[PDB]
């Protein structure tokens, strides 16, 4: 499990990437769920990019 | 597949003369993008050069190389000569994109011996576990670089290399490397700092 400070920094960067890929298809509250998931556990590139907008 | 997208665009503005002004743009890209700036179509900061060294280090690997890069353009003492069209251009070796704004100075004691600034940096870099990743910082002059992680100095060893250009190169990344790496640019007058972020993605 990452140290809490690395999870902190990760959440902001991960939600930014998810929102940039998905645009309006990703509500910030749902991007936050993916950010929390992938900042406490290691995710794949494919999951990070597609989880908030599986129809692309 | 390569992709590039504006994340934070420029916006047009009527600005006061003689007060320091800063533009910022952020671009998402895979593979890693660089940013340069143009004023009335002429190059004023940055270049189209890419990280060829890391591509050699990742010979034979499946590469993720995605993330967001950021850049800032500072106009120290804006005057009428600075009015015009500013462009932030991203390039990743395959595609390009740009965001443009019109900046107009309104109005006419504006100032040497100052700290550097970090004008381009990796806001985030994602790369697959086991590959090499680079965290980029670039200054507005030749500088002395130090990198920090977890409030400790990053030392040069078999895994970490701090280059004279401002790159931190991290070989054989693992999940435990996820997190923030702060680049610190110094000259004889002071320092500038910026945070970068690395995410080693799962290798299935």
């Amino acid at each position: 499990v990452p140290a809490p400070g690395e999870t902190r920094a990760c959440g902001r960067k991960l939600i930014s990437l998810v929102m940039a890929v998905c645009g309006d298809l990703c509500n910030p509250q749902e991007g936050k769920d993916i950010a929390t998931e992938c900042c406490g556990n290691q995710c794949s590139d494919d999951y990070i990019r597609s989880a908030c907008c599986p129809h692309h | 597949p390569a992709k590039i997208k504006i994340v934070a665009p420029l916006e047009s503005a009527l600005i006061p003369g003689g007060e320091t002004y800063q533009l910022r743009c952020d671009i998402m890209s895979t593979p890693a993008a660089t940013i340069h700036w143009k004023f009335n179509g002429k190059l004023i900061q940055g270049s189209n050069e890419l990280n060829v060294e890391e591509k050699l280090l990742n010979f034979g690997k499946a590469i993720v190389d995605t993330g967001i890069v950021a850049s800032i353009l500072t106009i120290q003492c804006p005057s009428a000569e600075n009015s015009g069209t500013y462009s932030c251009v991203g390039y990743n070796g395959h595609q390009t994109i740009e965001t443009v704004a019109e900046v107009e100075i309104e109005g006419e004691g504006c100032r040497h011996k100052s700290a550097p600034e970090i004008v381009f940096w990796t806001d985030s870099r994602f790369e697959m576990t086991g590959n090499v990743a680079t965290l980029v910082c670039r200054a507005n002059q030749q500088v002395d670089w130090v990198w920090m992680s977890n409030d400790e100095l990053v030392k040069n060893n078999d895994k970490f290399t701090v280059l004279s250009n401002g790159d931190l190169v991290i070989k054989n990344i693992v999940w435990d490397d996820m997190g923030t790496y702060t680049c610190i640019a110094r000259n004889q007058f002071g320092e500038a700092r910026q945070e970068t972020f690395l995410y080693p993605t799962a290798h299935h």
